[PDB]
RNA sequence: GCAGUCAAGCGUUCAUAGCGACAUUGCUUUUUGAUUGAUGUCGGCUCUUCCUAUCAUACCGAAGCAGAAUUCGGUAAGCGUUGGAUUGUUCACCCACUAAUAGGGAAGCUGGACCGUCGUGAGACAGGUUAGUUUACCCUACUGAU
RNA sequence: UUCAUCUAGACAGCCGGACGGUGGCCAUGGAAGUCGGAAUCCGCUAAGGAGUGUGUAACAACUCACCGGCCGAAUGAACUA
């Protein structure tokens, strides 16, 4: 309808500080700092206090107002990642050939190395994105934990791990081997 | 143009609309006209068998349930007009799900009955769990290791995805049976019950929380006054 | 014999088949013709179209007709199995419908090419081409129900096992739950499933083992019910026709706890009824769940049945427990040795 | 493997750990993908897509209406029949005759040609065309004897007639 | 009956 | 295709003044799976380039797709896509060979007509006139060279 | 443009209810709303199909049809260009 103005709210908890200048967003909370370059969007940021930040679009169309809520949700994810983090649990399952998963250091960088997937002689390497730490679950079978401030980084790392162990030229009804995202939560789970 | 397509489902029952609310308004007007005592009760998570048991616990008396705003309008919310005097005082105190009991019987008798009546229903979220539960490490059985395991048959394979996804329980299917790698406790005594914790307790189907019919107040057609009785 | 028909090409329904053939024609043949061309060239274009479509239809139909087994000239055991699983007359008439469609398409193709011989314009040639393709499409659409039926038949018969009647087969029957499943999974590595209710597996199951350097096979039945059997459902008719057509040592199982729910009296009656079915076959009767009770210390009331079936010749009696590997191997050894003795007499013949 | 082995395998082992969510997300994307195919398929594939989509919409509308209603409740190159040379392949011996009385269509043979609106010479030659009056045989068996052929046979490759 | 069947085999 | 059947809709608004999308009898036709090729003025080889409507090779999607093999489909023209027989040259087709032996566009030797006669329920005359013109040492393209 | 619903509460979401004869009737080894064929009934209801689908050998469980609480404000459908 070509609205004159549209606004979205962004709440800021008592521990985090948000700096915005020329559509570069820095969120600094208890757990570190995240930076997002939003110059590909056309919005205006304002604040009335230290607890609330408005994102506004003036005289925008359907696509512009569609991007507005996206901007708000991205900043919300930055706040959540800086205050509570993200933890993705993946499980790997097999029938015959046990999948061997290790953290190796190749050329000075972290890699998730997967060996013996469906009996393959091929070594699979998944580079660990910076900011996400990889752990192996205690007292749990075949569970790998990806923890990070950036939900984008954690989710893309889990997606890469899941896609690297695709089953080729077989029946997925019969062959269930693979690494799967078992659960998605936060690094703090008080209740 | 880019719009969500509404789900199209071919089912018999159709939403009734304004006429059903009109008929409820008329029926409560009739009940208040032709009865003496109208009690306001709260029945929040009450099953239809319990509602029917209370319904059949009297034939002369009448139970009316429905929209809170419609009932508050019928009873009277303002001093410009109301069926009887001082009814806004009773109407304001109604809180959640409405229940109207119309009778001519003894106030003490109905109070004693609603005090004595109690039922053990499903546990509910954000409520104290009367008894704790902990799935053992073995093959997962339907009841949950309470009734004789040798008597009962283990959990069906069809519920394993639901438990693994919504109930946040590590589960695997071995030879067709659901199992777990370590004992897993769901809740402790007097602990706030999560939505999923309530779901899992109901999934094992151990109905243990004590449900009761509570009353907030009542009104009479002879003295026309509001008496605050707090029976839980 | 062929012993298997998994090599039947997948059958497509009427609309999918129509899309496949017509789109193949439109892609694999030239599609540009001009009214300003020679009439002979226009005729060649449209005749090639008609002929190509006819060839595609008949080749798909030829695949269909060559794939499915001729249930008439096939081995009698396989014939009865196919009849019990899917009605034989229905199967034959669906195949015959395929054959009629093939013939009709071929005849229409020849006829419309003959008519196109005298094409007088691009318009008339196009009209004749459309008429030929439309007639073929009508035939294929009328062929709908046989295509779906034969697709289901193709899937199921591809999934059927490979039982050779002219082998050393050990047939296993009785009520469900008696221990046929356990016995088969013990003597062979067959993957059947056991549940506490009737007709748990609705199909025959096969397994293999070796004995004295000879490959024997073992068949496990779905289970049989004791009735007048004038009318019966296919699940147990499979077992009946297997017992009839399989030259085997029938190893009938018995229970003394009546865990399946039937009486030992009913088991004896069923065995007495099936006794005339047993022609030049050596029969054994194994009693399972005997760690609780045995014929040795069983009541005389059932001992009357025991002496009656001992009177029945020339079956032999044994009690066994599935846990005892030595006992199950002795059951297997007795059955294999009596099969060897029968074949040794046959070699003397 | 024998019998329903894949279903037995699903019972014994389950499916892949992400099967449910994979199917759900796929069918949620399905609507965007239908729109993308409608706007991005070109040529014959696009035309077929639009045709099948229209058929689906018609089927769903009829289904909803039915549910609600129940709920409420020289050589002559034209076809002939035997100096002028007439090719044999164009000869037609039988036809499909419809009777307007009971609305039935029966396969009835050709015997003679009576009236030809084009030419009495065509009438002599036996040339079949539209609106031509022909004689049929009801020896196969109220019922007539003459039929007016309704369509040009030289296009449709056959003869369709209406019994008078 | 059954004898006829096995004879027909 | 013929006649229909009702209609999603339409028809100057008009339900059977009238039309009409999409969907439903019968055809070579009898059932149990029996016996029931065209092309003569075109065709060869070589050989360039282009299209994709893809036969093979690459990567994907689905399907009782267990495995193996296959079917249908998506992107895709990078790269290829035989030797011989054949009762007229050809293509259908056969023998084999191969990963496959896909279909098309552009596209130099080569293996007639008319005039005239006795006659006509009926044959012949061999009378007469007329035409058949594209088979490098120059310019330019290309390939090399000053 | 025309229909509609709506602060005696609209659309979207969460959480509840989703009942009794009854596992209706016939064939089936079994079929309890959901492999099959026939009317689809009666009561209590705010409201609850002799059932919209997944799901089990049959059950069960979930689900949607429908009604309620939650917060507050317009929303939906069919056509035309
Ligand atoms: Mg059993």
């Amino acid at each position: 309808m070509k609205y004159i103005q549209t606004e979205q709210q962004i709440e800021v908890p008592e521990g985090v500080t948000v700096s915005i200048k020329s559509r570069i967003v820095k969120v600094v909370g208890p757990r570190g700092t995240l930076t997002k370059n939003l110059k590909h969007i056309d919005v205006t940021f304002t604040k009335v206090n230290n607890q609330l930040i408005k994102v506004a679009v003036h005289n925008g169309g359907r696509k512009h107002v569609a991007a507005l809520r996206t901007v708000k949700s991205l900043v919300d994810n930055m706040i959540t990642g800086v205050t509570k983090g993200y933890k993705y649990k993946m499980r790997y399952v097999y029938a015959h050939f046990p999948i061997n998963v290790n953290i190796v250091e190749k050329d000075g960088a972290k890699f998730i190395e997967v060996r013996n997937f469906l009996g393959d002689k091929k070594i699979r390497n998944v580079p660990v994105r910076d900011g996400v730490t990889i752990e192996f679950s205690t007292n749990v079978k075949d569970e790998i934990v990806l923890s990070g401030n950036s939900v984008e980084d954690v989710s893309q790392n889990a997606a890469d791990l899941q896609q690297i162990c695709r089953v080729r030229n077989k029946d997925i009804r019969k062959f269930l081997d693979g690494i799967y995202v078992s659960h998605k939560g936060f690094i703090t789970e008080d209740l | 143009r880019s719009k969500r397509s509404k789900l199209v489902t071919l089912a018999q029952t159709d939403k009734k609309g304004r006429e059903n609310k009109e008929r409820i308004f008329d029926e409560v007007r009739e009940a208040l006209d032709t009865y003496r005592y109208v009690w306001v009760l709260h029945l929040d998570d009450v099953r239809t068998p319990v509602l029917q048991e209370i319904r059949t616990s009297w034939a002369g008396s009448k139970l009316i349930m429905g929209k809170r705003k419609v009932l508050q309008k019928a009873l009277g919310e303002k001093r410009e007009e109301e069926y009887k005097e001082n009814l806004y005082q009773l109407s304001k105190l109604c809180s959640g799900v409405t229940g109207l009991l119309f009778t001519d019987e003894d106030v003490n008798t109905v109070k004693e009955y609603f005090k004595s009546y109690v039922r053990s229903d499903y546990s509910r979220p954000n409520t104290k769990a009367p008894l704790t539960f902990t799935i053992p490490e073995g093959i997962v059985y339907s009841r949950g290791g309470q009734i004789p395991a040798e008597e009962d048959v283990p959990m069906i394979h069809s519920l394993e995805p639901t438990m693994r996804n919504k109930f946040e329980i590590p589960t695997k299917i071995k030879a067709g049976k659901i199992t777990i790698d370590s004992p897993y406790l769901v809740c402790t005594e007097g602990e706030k019950l999560d939505v999923r914790q309530a779901l899992i307790l109901k999934q094992f189907g151990i109905a243990a929380s004590e449900f009761k019919v509570k009353v907030s107040a009542y009104y009479d057609n002879d003295s026309s006054t509001v008496e605050s009785t707090n029976i839980n | 014999m062929q012993l298997s028909w998994k090599d039947i090409p997948t059958v497509a329904p009427a609309n999918d088949l129509l899309d496949i053939v017509l789109n193949r024609t439109q892609r694999k043949t030239p599609t540009v013709i001009r009214p300003g061309f020679k009439i002979t060239r226009i005729r060649a274009f449209y005749m090639r179209k008609v002929k190509y479509t006819g060839e595609g239809f008949v080749e798909k139909f030829e695949d269909i007709l060559k794939g499915f087994p001729n249930i008439n000239d096939v081995h009698p055991f396989h014939r009865d199995l196919m009849d019990t699983l899917y009605e034989k007359n229905h199967y034959k008439i669906s195949l015959a419908a395929i054959s009629r469609a093939k013939s009709l398409v071929e005849q229409v193709a020849r006829d419309y090419v003959r008519l196109l011989k005298f094409g007088q314009s691009l318009f008339q040639c196009k009209q004749l081409k459309r008429a030929a393709l439309g007639r073929m499409a009508t035939i294929v659409k009328k062929l709908r129900d046989p295509l779906a039926y034969l697709e289901q038949v193709r899937q199921h018969i591809g999934r059927l096992p490979s039982i050779d009647p002219n082998t050393r087969t050990l047939l296993i029957c009785g009520y469900p739950n008696v221990g046929k499943s356990s016995f088969l999974r013990c003597i062979t590595k067959s993957d059947v499933d056991v549940q506490p209710y009737a007709f748990t597996t609705k199909s025959l199951y096969v397994g293999h083992f070796d004995y004295k350097y000879l490959r024997f096979q073992a068949i496990d039945t779905p289970g049989i019910l004791d009735r007048p059997t004038e009318e019966m459902n296919n699940i147990e008719m499979q077992s009946i026709y297997a017992i009839a057509h399989l030259r085997s040592c029938v190893l009938y199982f018995m229970d003394l706890s009546e865990q399946c729910g039937f009486t030992i009296e009913a088991q004896v009656k069923l065995f007495h009824s099936i006794k005339p079915l047993f022609a030049n076959k050596s029969v054994m009767v194994v009693i399972n769940k005997t760690d609780i009770i045995r014929p040795e210390d069983l009541d005389e009331e059932r001992a009357q049945l025991l002496e009656s079936v001992k009177e029945v010749p020339g079956v032999e009696i044994m009690t066994s427990s599935c846990q005892l590997e030595e006992n199950v191997m002795e059951v297997r050894n007795k059955a294999c040795e009596k099969l060897l003795a029968s074949r040794i007499e046959n070699k003397l013949k | 493997p024998q019998n329903d082995y894949i279903e037995r395998h699903i019972k014994q082992h389950g499916k892949r750990l992400d099967h449910e969510e994979r199917k759900r997300k796929r069918e949620a994307r399905e609507s965007h993908k239908i729109s993308e195919r409608a706007q991005k398929l070109t040529g014959w594939k696009g035309k077929q897509f639009a045709k099948k989509r229209y058929a689906e919409k018609v089927s769903m509308r009829k289904k909803i209406k039915a549910h609600e209603q129940s709920k409420v409740k020289r050589m002559i190159t034209k076809h002939t029949f035997v100096r002028i040379i007439r090719p044999s392949a164009l000869r037609q011996k039988k036809a499909n005759v419809t009777h307007p009385e009971l609305g039935v269509t029966v396969f009835l043979p050709i015997l003679a040609v009576k009236k030809n609106p084009q030419s009495p010479m065509y009438t002599q030659l036996g040339v079949l065309t539209k609106g031509t009056i022909i004689e049929v045989n009801v020896s196969e068996l109220v019922w007539g004897k003459y039929a007016q052929v309704t369509n040009e046979p030289d296009r449709d490759g056959c003869v369709n007639a209406v019994l008078l | 009956n059954l004898e006829d069947l096995v004879k027909a085999t």
